[PDB]
């Protein structure tokens, strides 16, 4: 046990190689560090513009999911043909040929067969390089099923930045330079979509930032804020509504952005209705039409009555928001917006981003930065053959479209995935059933709510292939498992991500050699399964592979499948390397360059540049959203009906102008509350990569970070009054019942927790995955699954599943 | 010289992410966290405050694990930190009932047992704890940094104690602690505290510096500045 002599010693000299994380859509650059051909730490990559060196904790767990004892070495096929929760499945292994082989025959049926369209492409995380095996092969195939996991991740927090600035995506928020910061659920240093930055930098800007989190729990973010509003599940409009409301009559809107009365004084008076024409709006539109349709009456009294909140707090938050003006960032979460009436929720929070003038804003919030990177491969038009070219015409099986189900993204009916109904479409065979499945990367039956249809789903489709690195719940069901190389360690890649300003592109390179026998999801296996179905007489796929997918620099197409899987990446991050992308920000000066830098950065945000330009209707801030009567109205067209008739088809509670203002819908609530007293208030652990570390010893030793929670433990939160009112004690084995399903967990009374409602990490309840994530592998959980708890719903305007809001549960002693 | 480190409150944000990191440097145990952190919730809804404190070893002036050892494996080196020549600990845990701070771990376990399962979830299709150990060449885990071995054992033998070593070995190539480079705030900031001019001097002169458990006469050279939450506004 000597010291080592200096010669010897090895700290500090092994090799970091630059890749990104995909614990969060963060998407942090990273460098990994290897020694001995293993990776033993991970940092993030200095050279990020986002984020530096600043990483979350979650970095650390990577180590053991690419260093999993229970991923998949070999594919397999199950040999019990029956499938279900209560089915073991029987795996078998098999080779690469023979798994691909199996999959690649029931294509070529459905072909024969003339019913392409019963293919399904499941995609759950991804990369950019994800455009052929997501959308081309797919449709090469024949099929219009590619489904993402949009709907049931964030798209009605997409509705307001949307049909209010012409933003389909998200916002960075610059909060070095904030002055008022109130978040609607939001917990930046914990979760979120920089929480490598937000941890930054949040601490630091408390001295000059005024911050109010709205949460029903306390969170992190709202234990280092300037207030913690407790929120009842589902109320949070009220209070952006009498904010705006108390703000037109104080006078403090931002009138650089938004214009001011044509004589001066002030003629917004409360609950009375002003002339339009007396307004002279600057970037936004519809500013007087919002107030004499409803904001005139939303005062502070009338939030209070509904929320509790003292309306003194509401009007000095109005006050404070107008002096920081436009240094006032608006930020919302899932938790906020992902409810069946949240498209609202999401205007009506988003539009004091615009009232204030924050949005595009010194200090307040703006889209990413403009980057060269390319996002799909060429055309493949031409290789669409009159089978494929009818497929892809058919009614997605997700039922998008619908009078029920407009899925309204980017203003287009149908326009938007609904991901938690294409179970519904399967277990229905509605439009039509699904008979051959290739997924990669999801676990829907235990990420989407009311997971037991994709179970039930599943167990009716003929032939399912799953891509995962892990058994999970999803692959229970599978015919076929196609085990993937692990998308941190052993891949190549490229991500994206925003914040302080800029827009980095970011590499994922293998930095070990492989483990197993296994193969990329978005690159190898696409390749070699359009090998294999060109051996059986389809070669559509290979052809466009290998004449549209060839080298930026030689031209030629990949030689094999690792040449490939870098050709997928150096394809599309031309722009950066081999041409100069100066105009955009960094010069790199060749591939390897971008590789051994591992990160592009834009240029800073250029302030204000979508001020008078925005991609709505208008091209204005719309506070009356004709971009959202457009295509309400496009929907309403195609079914033959009203809007209005739309809005009660969708189970929205506005009617007439309601429909393209901010507005309060009552929350939507799913059960009796006399026999289910508790809203239940779901969270992410901030350990949880995404659903993908609860197999990682790391992440229960260090549980209890998240602030009330307990390490090696699933505990499910209860203010104190609530445990004397049922009876619980911390550690008390508790059920919590819903009208949709049951789990079973641990009670932890915490007085950061909001009377009424029930505060519980997503994450654990795992069944499968692996040994630590699950009691008994296949067969009994670890902990609770959330959401077996929470009722299939969804916000028909978006799409979007509802996780948070309608969600009535009771507890008892197990 | 006595090396010590400051720790801003108001930059941690009570991430664990130290802790994780120590992890990975120092190859401890599972449940073994020479970084780890005092939590607390005060007060009743809804005026509820939550603060994290992150711990390590203080590395302390007067360190009574080290005056109680018997064998002197507990002792202190010329740069202040209290160091454990692990190979002389006979596992006597006098050094755990000195230390006020419970910062020391005992090695009651085999270390990284739980890889030794050579247990397939899905027989011949999924791998183990062992396969994996197996395949990568490492000795005890796949997570097993080598770089620890340059002054103290990378796995620890069972029956011995440890804790942190405030990444001595990193410091010795003129590196930093794994946890000082593992925040996202470099909220931790070492130094030595005999030169007036480091960081850490010059931080417990601009701020107030508050330390745990100073009652109890070690000297410890953590220092904690700021605060964690702010008051409440409205
Ligand atoms: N640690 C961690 N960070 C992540 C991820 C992860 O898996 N783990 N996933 C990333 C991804 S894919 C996503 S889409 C983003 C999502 O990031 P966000 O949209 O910011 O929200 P969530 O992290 O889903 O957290 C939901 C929060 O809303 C709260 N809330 C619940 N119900 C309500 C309500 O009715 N009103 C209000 N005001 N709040 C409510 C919960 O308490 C919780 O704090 O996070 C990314 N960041
Ligand atoms: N109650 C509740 N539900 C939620 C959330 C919440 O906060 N609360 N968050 C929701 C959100 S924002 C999202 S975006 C969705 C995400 O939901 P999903 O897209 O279903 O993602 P995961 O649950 O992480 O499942 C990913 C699966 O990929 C496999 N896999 C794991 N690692 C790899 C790899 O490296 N390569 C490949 N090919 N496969 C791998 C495993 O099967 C893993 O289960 O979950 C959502 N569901
Ligand atoms: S988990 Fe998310 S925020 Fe954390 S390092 Fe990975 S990508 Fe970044
Ligand atoms: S890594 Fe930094 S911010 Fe996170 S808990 Fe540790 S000291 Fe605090
Ligand atoms: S904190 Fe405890 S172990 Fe560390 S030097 Fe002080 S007394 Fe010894
Ligand atoms: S357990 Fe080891 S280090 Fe601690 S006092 Fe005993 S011999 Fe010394
Ligand atoms: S200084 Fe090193 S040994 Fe001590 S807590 Fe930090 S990472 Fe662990
Ligand atoms: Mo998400």
């Amino acid at each position: 046990g000597a010291e080592l002599p200096a010669p010897l010693r090895r700290t500090g000299v092994g090799e970091w190689l630059a890749t990104t994380c995909q614990g969060c859509t963060s998407w942090c650059a990273k460098q990994i560090y290897v020694m001995d051909g293993r990776a033993l730490k991970v940092r993030g990559n200095p050279n990020s513009g986002v984020h530096g060196m600043s990483s979350c904790p979650r970095q650390h767990l990577s180590l053991q999911q690419v260093y999993d004892p229970d991923r998949l070495r070999t594919p397999m096929m199950r040999t019990n043909p029956k499938k279900g929760r209560d089915q073991d499945p029987k795996f078998v292994p098999i080779s690469w040929d023979k798994a691909l082989d199996m999959l690649a025959d029931k294509i070529i049926a459905l072909r024969v067969a003339n019913e392409p369209h019963k293919y399904a492409l499941l995609r759950g995380r991804y990369s950019h390089i994800n455009d052929l095996l997501y959308k081309k092969m797919t449709n090469l195939i024949g099929s219009p099923n590619n489904i993402s996991h949009s709907s049931v991740c964030a798209e009605a927090h997409k509705m307001g930045p949307y049909y209010l600035d012409g933003n389909w995506g998200y916002n960075q928020y610059d909060v070095k330079n904030a002055k008022f910061i109130l978040s609607f659920g939001a917990d930046p240093i914990a979760s979120n979509r920089q929480v490598s930055f937000y941890s930054q930098t949040w601490g630091d800007s408390l001295d000059h930032a005024k911050v109010v989190v709205v949460d029903p729990r306390l969170s992190a973010s709202a234990a280092k804020a300037h207030k913690w509003i407790p929120i009842e599940p589902g109320q949070d409009s009220v209070l952006a509504l009498a904010i705006a409301h108390v703000a037109l009559v104080e006078g403090v809107w931002h009138k650089p952005f938004v214009g001011d009365f044509i004589e001066g004084k002030n003629l917004f008076k409360a609950g009375k209705t002003v002339s339009v024409e007396s307004f002279k709006e600057t970037h936004t539109y519809g500013l007087v039409e919002w107030w004499n349709q409803a904001l005139k009456d939303y005062t502070p009294e009338w939030a209070s009555k509904i929320t509790g909140i003292d309306p003194k707090t509401i009007i000095a938050i109005a006050k404070d928001m107008g002096a920081a003006a436009p240094a006032v960032q608006v930020w919302t979460s899932r938790g906020a917006v992902m409810q069946a009436r949240g498209t609202y929720t999401s205007i009506s929070c988003h539009a004091l981003n615009g009232l204030f003038g924050g949005i595009d804003s010194k200090g307040g919030l703006f889209p990413g930065n403009k980057t060269p990177l390319l996002k799909e491969y060429p055309e493949a038009k031409a290789y669409m053959d009159e089978i494929a070219a009818k497929g892809v015409k058919k009614e997605k099986i997700d039922q998008r479209g619908r009078l029920e189900f407009p899925a309204l993204a980017k203003g287009k009916s149908g326009g938007g995935v609904i991901t938690a109904n294409a179970a519904n479409g399967i277990r229905n065979q509605d439009p039509y059933e699904i008979k051959v499945m290739l997924a990669y990367f999801n676990n829907f039956n235990f990420s989407n709510p009311e997971g037991q249809r994709w179970d039930e789903a599943l167990s009716k489709v003929d032939f399912m292939a799953h891509i995962t690195t892990n058994v999970s719940e999803f692959s229970w069901f599978a015919d076929v498992l196609l085990p993937s190389s692990h998308h941190m360690f052993e891949k190549w890649g490229v991500l994206d991500s925003i914040g302080n300003g800029v827009a980095q592109i970011s590499i994922q390179q293998p930095s070990i050699k492989r483990l197993w026998d296994t193969r990329i999801d978005e690159s190898e296996i696409p390749y070699m399964l359009a090998k294999k179905l060109a051996d059986k007489g389809f070669d559509a796929p290979w052809r466009y592979i290998n004449e549209q997918i060839v080298d930026p620099e030689t031209g030629k197409p990949a030689a094999d499948e690792a040449e490939f899987a870098k050709l997928m990446v150096r394809y599309l991050t031309a722009p950066l390397w081999k041409e100069d992308a100066s105009k955009y920000g960094d010069k790199l000066s060749s591939w390897d360059e971008f590789v051994q830098k591992g990160v592009w950065n834009s240029s800073p945000y250029k302030l204000e540049a979508r001020w008078g330009k925005f991609k709505t209707e208008t091209t204005k801030f719309e506070f009356y959203s004709k971009t959202l009567e457009k295509a309400l109205q496009s929907h309403a067209d195609k079914h033959k009906v009203s809007i209005d008739e739309v809005m009660k088809a969708c189970d929205y509670q506005a009617r007439g102008h309601l429909a393209f203002i901010p507005h309060y819908e009552e929350p939507y609530r799913f059960g009796d509350e006399s026999e289910f007293p508790l809203l239940l208030v779901d969270q992410k652990s901030r350990l949880n990569k995404e659903g993908r570390t609860a197999n990682s010893p790391w992440y229960y030793e260090f549980k209890d970070v998240d602030p009330g929670d307990v390490a090696n433990e699933d505990v499910a939160k209860f203010n104190p009054i609530d445990g004397k009112k049922f009876g619980l004690k911390d550690g008390d084995e508790i059920r919590i019942t819903s009208p949709v399903g049951m789990l079973t967990c641990k009670a932890k009374l915490w007085e950061g927790v909001r009377p009424g409602t029930v505060a519980k990490c997503f994450g654990q309840g795992h069944w499968a995955y692996g040994r630590y994530a699950s009691a008994k592998f296949g067969v009994t959980p670890r902990g609770g699954s959330n959401n077996d708890l929470i009722a299939d719903r969804y916000d028909r305007l978006s799409g979007a599943s509802a996780f948070y809001g309608h969600i009535r549960v009771r507890v008892e002693k197990v | 010289m006595r090396l010590g480190m400051v720790i801003d409150l108001q930059k941690c944000v009570g991430c664990g992410g130290c802790s994780l990191a120590c992890k990975t440097e120092n190859n401890t145990n599972d449940g073994i966290h020479w970084s780890h952190h005092i939590a607390t919730t005060e007060g009743t809804f809804p005026d509820v405050k939550y603060t994290y404190i992150p711990t390590l070893c203080n590395h302390c002036d007067d360190a009574p694990c080290v005056k109680v050892c018997p064998t002197g494996a507990m002792h202190k080196d010329k740069r202040g930190l209290t160091l454990q020549n692990n190979d002389e600990c006979i596992g006597c845990k006098k050094c755990m009932n000195a230390c006020p701070y419970g910062v020391i771990s005992f090695n009651a376990a085999t270390p990284h047992r739980r890889w030794q399962d050579d247990s397939e979830v899905v027989a011949n299709g999924t791998v183990s704890p062992l396969m994996l150990l197996k395949r990568t060449g490492a000795t005890a885990t796949p997570n097993e940094n080598p770089e620890r071995g340059d002054t103290y054992p990378m796995i620890r033998p069972k029956r011995t104690t440890e804790k942190c070593t405030f990444c001595d070995h990193r410091l010795d190539k003129g590196l930093n602690p794994a946890c000082v480079d593992a925040c996202p705030s470099e909220a931790r900031v070492i130094g030595d505290l005999d030169d007036p001019q480091s960081k850490v001097s010059q931080l417990i002169k601009l701020h107030k510096p508050m330390q745990l458990k100073p009652e109890a006469g070690t000297g410890p050279r953590v220092f904690y500045i700021r605060s964690f939450g702010v008051k409440t506004a409205y």
